[PDB]
């Protein structure tokens, strides 16, 4: 994250590190959206260009963590993961079109005051809230600028329109997809950045108070370039897929 | 300098 | 019990920078 802050104790209970069993590595961020499921970046398990392919018995899942690197003894929850599912029209070949995936637990996770569930839009909390200017925030443990923090880090920022979204770059954008920053001009400024990918953009629901994961890092050129925005998967828009699995696999 | 994990995770 | 976090919305209690996401909900 470059010009976040500090995030409080407790503020992102679902907030998941995707870490690498050797050599041991922060490799994504990710999400608790139940006891057993995680979702992230299918890129962050697949990506063929960069010799990227992640297996179940290559990675660990890290919960209820505040500092990137200590073992927090007695706080955090570290666990195992059973099964792998990846979009199976996830696009690695062009755009990160359909860049999701879901990780199901060995064993279900108990819940405390750092580790809690983020909830899954519905089709009209989606439409009430992705609005051009509402603000998302982002959080991760990924470098401060285009360097590590030593705790989890947070940004709040804008929606911005479809436009001005495929107007800032020479990838082909899609449905799946929506971006985020200020612009040039707004002079406030942050980005996610590299090691941030797979973390969740949340929003606060001013109808019940409850907080939703409207979108998943996903990729940007550069961080916090000016006239350059990040670009998240559209959560909403893939929710048949994920019900469909959590539906038949437990 | 990831600080080590306990043996049983791995 | 989605999104209801803990330390913050259980306990009635707000995060630094929440207001600034509920502000632009025009
Ligand atoms: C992620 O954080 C990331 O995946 N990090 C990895 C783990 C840690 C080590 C490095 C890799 C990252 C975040 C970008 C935030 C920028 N503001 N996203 C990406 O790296 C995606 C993954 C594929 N890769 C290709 C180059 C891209 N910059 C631009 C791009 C080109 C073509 C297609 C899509 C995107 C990119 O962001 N990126
Ligand atoms: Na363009
Ligand atoms: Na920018």
């Amino acid at each position: 994250i470059v010009e976040g802050s500090d995030a409080e104790i407790g503020m992102s209970p679902w907030q998941v590190m995707l870490f690498r069993k050797s050599p041991q590595e922060l490799l994504c961020g990710a999400s608790l959206i139940s006891d057993r499921w995680v979702l992230t970046a299918a890129h962050c398990l697949l990506y063929p260009p960069w010799d990227k392919n992640f297996t179940e018995n290559d990675l660990l899942v890290r919960i209820g963590k505040h500092s990137r690197t200590r073992y927090e003894r007695n706080i955090e929850k570290i666990s195992m993961l059973e099964k792998i599912y990846i979009h199976p029209r996830y696009n690695w070949r062009e755009n990160l079109d359909r860049d999701i995936a879901l990780m199901k637990l060995k064993k279900p996770v108990a819940f405390s005051d750092y580790i809690h569930p983020v909830c899954l839009p519905d089709r009209e909390t989606a439409a009430s809230l992705l609005q051009a200017g509402y603000k998302g925030r982002v959080t991760g443990w990924g470098n401060l600028k285009e360097g590590q923090p030593s705790v989890l880090q947070v940004v709040n920022l804008p929606i911005v329109e479809r436009p001005v979204c495929k107007d800032s770059t020479r990838i082909r954008i899609t449905d799946n997809m929506f971006c985020a920053g200020y612009k040039p001009d707004e002079g406030k400024r942050g980005d996610a950045c590299e090691g941030d990918s797979g973390g969740p953009f949340v929003m606060k629901s001013p109808f019940n108070n409850r907080w939703y994961q409207m979108g998943i890092v996903s990729w940007g050129e550069g961080c916090d370039r000016d006239g350059k925005y990040g670009f998240y998967t559209h959560v909403f828009r893939l929710k048949k897929w994920i019900q469909k699995v959590i539906d038949q696999f437990g | 300098d990831f600080e080590e994990i306990p043996e049983e995770y791995l | 019990d989605c999104g209801l976090r803990p330390l913050f919305e259980k306990k009635s209690l707000e995060d630094k920078t929440e207001r600034e996401l509920l502000e632009s909900y025009i």
